[PDB]
């Protein structure tokens, strides 16, 4: 009558982490810095676009003025 | 008014082949109630510590909930233990 039976106990392997808290924090800090740099680039790019738009009008005005002056001088000369 | 409680148990015994399971089945199908639970022999045992008692506890979980909710207007819950 040496017929034995058993029961079982369970253990849980550690969840997936303990490497997600050293590279993670550095990743977040770098992401924040990149976000700030992107915001600054946004602002600078908008300012540059405004300045180019401003330049356009003066360019067109000088072109028109020179063309009209040349035509007038030619007309009077002949 | 009589202030009495209801019976909650029946036992049938005798020699083989004399009609015990038939009577239980016909009783089960005679009552306008839920679908009776059936336990076929040692169907509850489990090898993990504390897992063969949760099986016992699980059979009364609907009766307890309905008793808590509806009080004295609840239906009837049948349970059958074979062997
Ligand atoms: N009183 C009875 N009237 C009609 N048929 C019966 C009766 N008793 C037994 N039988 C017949 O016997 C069959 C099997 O009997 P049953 O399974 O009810 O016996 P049992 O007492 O559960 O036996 P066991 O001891 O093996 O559990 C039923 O399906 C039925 O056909």
């Amino acid at each position: 009558d040496m017929r034995n039976e058993l029961e079982e106990m369970q253990r849980r392997a550690d969840q997936l982490a303990d490497e997600s808290l050293e590279s993670t924090r550095r990743m977040l800090q770098l992401v924040e810095e990149s976000k700030d740099a992107g915001i600054r680039t946004l602002v600078m790019l908008d300012e540059q676009g405004e300045q180019l738009e401003r330049i356009e009008e003066g360019m067109d005005q000088i072109n028109k003025d020179m063309k009209e002056a040349e035509k007038n001088l030619t007309d009077l000369g002949k | 008014q009589m202030g009495c409680k209801h019976v909650k148990g029946i036992l049938l015994y005798g020699p083989p082949g004399c009609g015990k399971t038939l009577l239980a089945r016909q009783i089960g199908k005679m009552l306008n109630a839920r679908e009776p639970k059936v336990v076929n022999g040692p169907e509850i045992l489990n090898k993990y510590v504390g897992e063969s008692e949760a099986n016992i506890r699980k059979l009364f979980a609907d009766a307890e909930e309905e008793q808590r909710r509806l009080g004295a207007n609840s239906g009837l819950h049948i349970i059958i233990f074979d062997e």
